[PDB]
């Protein structure tokens, strides 16, 4: 029962959590009954059985279920037994980019953004590489500032993780992928959230910049350092005699 | 994440403390001058001052314990070159060793539950098969490419070698010269016998261990342990086995011979107390038999016999028996058995057998061979157990022949041999004996002869220096005087509280005379004065010519008992740390022995 | 428990309910009844141990009841053994 409500509750990654695990179940119990359904390895036992179990109730959709060979086989079976962007003019999908974004395990919002700016305008394109390289690293970048406004060791790992990512040696080019991008989507409102929600705004807080553009002395260049930075540094050295 | 259990667990190394002194900090600071690279551990200290690794390394201790390891080094490298900078390359992983007493838990009481987890026990020993090795570090070169590479293994002594860098597969020759490996051994286990049913066999369990936890056990030393209910391989099936993470014995159960001989400071000055004083000697036979009575005489041997005596070589071989030995000889009552019952108490490391050998125990070395390979192995000895020890025995009279002869050429060399089919042996006894006597119906010997109690009238007068008629004919008041002496041990424990402030007084306790024993019989280096010389000669030649009338009346005499109170006065000046000797002993001395020329004429 | 043995001398109906198997005798029957509970040992501050526990030693002719009441007893002690020497036995009174 677990392993059950493991595949099935495995289909997002009302009625339908209840009606699936008790349509698996009985179904299960039908196909391993009689004497009739053998040589089957419940290493896979639990997938056409949900497809299926999709199509009775009462809707069904084709895609994202049964997301090989057997797969058919037994479908049959129990229902009868019952560089990169020099490259020109490239063609992407739904799960290609999914996968490209989800290698930094960011979020599946940002990604669904990202295919939305893609099916509605990639339209009028010549290499979709360099679009979609530079809208993820303008997500990085804004949700990961937190990181590498503590760690600068972080700006050399991620740059070189897509630079062969996408395989190249020369990098200016990834730097055009980013300011051109940011040129482009640089006023749509939801843009404009994810500025609100993860604060880089170039990379710094509202609070400060407004400060240090308006005409100001106020303003907090941080070359000291905090206080408890200093009340945790202290602690290295209070053991010195080791 | 893992690093804030890091640095929760690195604070636990140099930010505890009890009793306002660093623990395990300075500890660290020793082991590494040790050169050791382990250390100990409580983990009782851990839940007071931190409960973020407990309940985790409880359920997931496997996920938990190489980083401990590998923090437990990183302490290490700031240390090193710190105390590098201070006085005066290559630094493994540290062994993490630790330790519990939450409880215990027996192997009966198990199940297939709370597997993978750290469980708590008790139970005994059999196994010390071999030192099996593992790996740790081995370089591989390709035979083809000459592709050099490297692999480290860590905790498990998961993958395997690289299917590939044509060269095909299993292209990589392992490097011995340039590679490093460790130890283990495979070691058994199996539960208390008097907590079982009454019907069946036992169950045992193996488990394994690794560099400085190995070697610590040898068996039939009852332990307790801690480890990890791991496993590895009817219908579907894999074997039950645990991994050690904790181990912990009796500090020194069945009487080791490498034993402790350098002693605490501390006590030297009370041990020279007690040299200094001159009751010394009569604080001893106080207390030796505390809730005993009479027999002062025989009381007055074992301290002379306790500490041995004249180890002297000479440049043949024919050493002396530094030792000397001894032969109760009396009827029931009289307690003859319980002082020998008590003797392996206030002894080290000596030994006590019944007679014809105990059960299951050799009275000399009885060889036989391997369970395994077939092959040769001294097993035993209740007389080479005992080497550079007492031996206690009662019923003396029903021994088998072949037994008696080698316990019989003990006595005057300590030096058994055997030469059967294809082994030859030396093996040394060096040891001291007491027996004890079983008179036949008791006490018309002295109306009879010497002997007349066996028929071992030979060996008596001659291989012994302490033989006692030991018996009062039943005086009615000695009688009551030993009643009431002994009355009120069973409870008013009055006469154990006599010996507690006595002991507040001038006596001593079991231990603290035990030490002293040790250390005396370690440390001396007595002699006699040329001028002691001459007063027991004129003592022997009036013995012989006196007893030559006496005994050619038709009623033994020995260059033995000549060459005995030699060292009997030796070992009671000996007792005051004499390098020397006079007459304030040697009086004591025959005052003594006369027991026995007077047991002698009858 | 405590209710009847304070209340006037237990010991009678003790060897009166031992062991019924034979009507037999009440001496030895008695003898054994110490031999049952086992006594106290001590040691004076451990050393000059006592033994608290009590030994027997039967005999006699075999034409009365001797391999009986200690079959019994092993039915009705606690941890208690029928071993045996040679030939029908459970172990060889010895370890190995
Ligand atoms: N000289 C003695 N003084 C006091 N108690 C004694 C003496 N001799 C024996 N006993 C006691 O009587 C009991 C019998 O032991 P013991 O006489 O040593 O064995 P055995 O009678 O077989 O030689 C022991 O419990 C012991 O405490
Ligand atoms: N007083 C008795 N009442 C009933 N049966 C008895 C009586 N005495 C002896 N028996 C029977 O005779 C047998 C005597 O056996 P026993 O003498 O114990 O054999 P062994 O001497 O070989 O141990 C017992 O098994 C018992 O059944
Ligand atoms: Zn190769």
């Amino acid at each position: 029962q677990h392993c059950v409500a493991e595949v099935l509750r495995l289909d997002p990654q009302s009625g339908y959590l209840k009606k699936l695990t008790n349509a698996t179940s009985i179904l299960y119990n039908t196909s391993l009954n009689k004497v009739m359904l053998k040589q089957d390895e419940e290493v896979a036992r639990c997938h056409i059985c949900a497809y299926i179990a999709s199509q009775k109730m009462n809707e069904k959709h084709m895609p994202d279920l049964c997301y090989p060979k057997k797969a058919k086989h037994l479908m049959n079976l129990f229902r009868q037994s019952l560089s990169l962007l020099v490259k020109k003019y490239c063609k992407m999908t739904t799960e290609e980019i999914i996968r490209l974004c989800n290698d930094f395990e960011l979020p599946r919002e940002v990604a669904y953004k990202i295919v939305d700016e893609y099916n509605i305008n990639a339209s009028r394109l010549v290499c979709p590489w360099q679009l979609v390289c530079g809208l993820v690293l303008n997500c990085t970048f804004i949700v990961f500032n937190e990181r590498r406004r503590k760690d600068p060791r972080i700006d050399h790992f991620i740059v070189s993780k897509m630079c062969s990512l996408m395989l190249t040696s020369k990098v200016d080019d990834v730097i055009e992928c980013v300011k051109l991008v940011k040129e482009l989507i640089i006023g749509e409102k939801w843009f404009r959230d994810l500025q609100i929600r993860y604060d880089d705004f170039d990379g710094i807080r509202y609070d400060e910049i407004i400060f240090r553009k308006l005409g100001s002395m106020l303003q907090t260049t941080n070359i000291l350092v905090t206080d408890d930075q200093y009340n945790i540094w202290k602690k290295r050295i209070e053991m010195d005699l080791a | 994440d893992n690093t804030e259990i890091i640095k929760s667990f690195k604070n636990f190394i140099l930010e505890f403390r009890l009793d306002s002194q660093f623990i395990y900090r300075d500890q660290l600071r020793n082991n590494i001058l040790v050169k050791n690279y382990s250390l100990t551990v409580n983990m009782e200290h851990l839940i007071g001052y931190n409960e973020d690794i407990y309940k985790k390394l409880s359920d997931e201790p496997s996920d938990i314990i190489p980083l401990f390891e590998t923090a437990i080094t990183q302490v290490a490298k700031r240390i090193s070159i710190l105390s590098r900078a201070q006085s005066a390359n290559s630094l493994p992983t540290f062994q993490l060793i630790l330790n519990s007493n939450a409880n215990q838990i027996p192997l009966r009481d198990l199940d297939s539950e709370h597997v993978s987890k750290i469980v708590r026990l008790s139970g005994i020993i059999i196994s010390t098969s071999v030192l099996s090795s593992r790996a740790t570090y081995l370089s591989i070169m390709c035979r083809n490419c000459r592709h050099t590479t490297s692999i480290t293994i860590n905790n498990f002594n998961t993958v395997s070698l690289p299917r590939s860098c044509n060269c095909g597969p299993d292209p990589y020759i392992i490097i011995h010269e340039s590679s490093k490996f460790i130890d283990q051994q495979f070691l058994k286990l199996q539960e208390i016998p008097e907590l079982v049913p009454v019907g069946e066999m036992p169950r045992n369990l193996t488990m394994t261990c690794d560099r400085y936890l190995t070697n610590k056990v040898i068996p039939g030393t009852r332990v307790t342990i801690v480890g990890i209910y791991s496993i590895y391989n009817g219908v579907a099936i894999r074997t039950p086995y645990i991994k050690i993470l904790g181990i912990q014995s009796d500090v020194e159960t069945s009487s080791i011979w490498n034993s402790v001989t350098m002693f605490t400071e501390e006590e030297e000055e009370e041990f020279l107390q007690l040299s200094r004083n001159p009751k010394l000697y009569e604080i001893l036979t106080n207390s030796i038999a505390p809730s005993i009575f009479g027999n002062e005489d025989i009381k007055k041997a074992i301290v002379c016999l306790l500490m041995g005596g004249s180890k002297k070589i000479l440049p043949d071989g024919m050493r002396l028996r530094g030792d000397i030995n001894v032969l109760l000889l009396g009827d029931p009552g009289t307690a003859k058995s319980q002082l020998l019952k008590f003797v392996e108490k206030v002894s080290p490391i000596a030994v006590y057998t019944s007679g014809k050998g105990s059960s299951a125990a050799g009275l000399t070395a009885s060889v036989q061979r391997d369970p395994m390979t077939r092959e040769f192995y001294l097993e035993g000895g209740a007389m080479v157990l005992a080497d550079g020890g007492v031996v206690c025995i009662d019923e003396f009279d029903k021994m088998r022949d072949e037994d008696r002869v080698a316990i019989h050429e003990a006595m005057e060399q300590q030096t058994i041999s055997i030469a059967k089919a294809g082994i030859t042996t030396v093996l040394n006894s060096r040891t001291s004996v007491l027996a004890a006597a079983n008179p036949i119906y008791g006490r018309y010997d002295d109306l009879k002869s010497p002997g007349d109690n066996i028929d071992f009238q030979t060996t008596i007068l001659s291989r012994f220096d302490m033989i006692f008629i030991v018996k009062d004919d039943h005086n009615e008041e000695r009688d009551i005087s030993i009643a009431n002496h002994v009355i009120n041990i069973h409870t008013g424990n009055a006469n154990a509280m006599q010996n507690q402030q006595e002991e507040n007084g001038s006596e001593i306790s079991i231990e603290k005379m035990k030490r002293y024993i040790t250390y005396c019989r370690l440390k001396c280096a007595p002699r006699l004065s040329p001028q002691a010389a001459e007063k027991l000669s004129s003592n022997f030649v009036t013995i012989r010519k006196q007893l030559l009338i006496n005994e050619l009346e038709s009623t033994p005499i020995t260059i033995r008992q000549l060459e005995a109170i030699i060292r009997i006065t030796e070992s009671l000046a000996k007792l005051e740390l004499s390098p020397i000797a006079q007459e304030r002993h040697v009086d004591e001395a025959i005052r003594l022995f006369q027991a026995s020329t007077m047991d002698a004429a009858s | 428990f405590r209710k009847i043995s304070r209340d006037r001398g237990i010991i009678d109906k003790i060897i009166s309910s031992m062991a019924p198997s034979i009507y037999g005798h009440r001496d030895i029957k008695t003898a054994v009844a110490c031999s049952l509970f086992g006594g106290v040992p001590k040691n004076v501050n451990g050393k000059h141990s006592i033994r608290g526990d009590i030994n027997v030693l039967l005999l006699g002719d075999p034409g009365t009841a001797k391999s009986q009441i200690l079959k019994y007893v092993e039915k009705t002690a606690h941890r208690a053994v029928f071993a045996t020497g040679q030939g029908a036995s459970a172990v060889g009174l010895t370890a190995s």
